[PDB]
């Protein structure tokens, strides 16, 4: 069995990512292309985390 | 002559070989040819079993 994914979901992939995995398996001798994707929903958020505020509130 | 011109000893396995040759095809058990998958069903005794 395999190293799943194990990644850091980074600021770059707000609001929304694409998983897609493949690999070539060469048969007995003939080459195919295995792949699947999934849409992965990222939480919205700023990568400056800017917050406003009345100091006198 | 006597016709064992050839002779032959037994031995103990002193060292492994690499003789396993991997077969990605199907392996008709008995004879261990190896055939490729889409010859499975064939129609055809492609294996000799």
């Amino acid at each position: 069995s395999y190293q799943s994914i194990n990644i850091p979901v980074t600021q770059n992939m707000v609001p929304s990512s694409r998983l897609l995995v493949y690999y070539i398996v060469t048969g007995e001798q003939t080459a195919e292309l295995v792949s699947d994707s999934v849409w992965l929903n990222i939480e919205e958020k700023c990568g400056n985390q800017l917050q406003v505020h009345l100091s006198p509130d | 002559c006597n016709f064992s011109d050839k002779e032959v000893e037994d031995c103990v396995t002193n060292r492994p070989c690499r003789s396993q040759v991997r077969c990605e095809g199907f392996v008709c058990a008995q004879t261990g040819r190896c055939v490729n998958r889409r010859l499975l069903c064939n129609g055809d005794n492609d294996c000799g079993d």
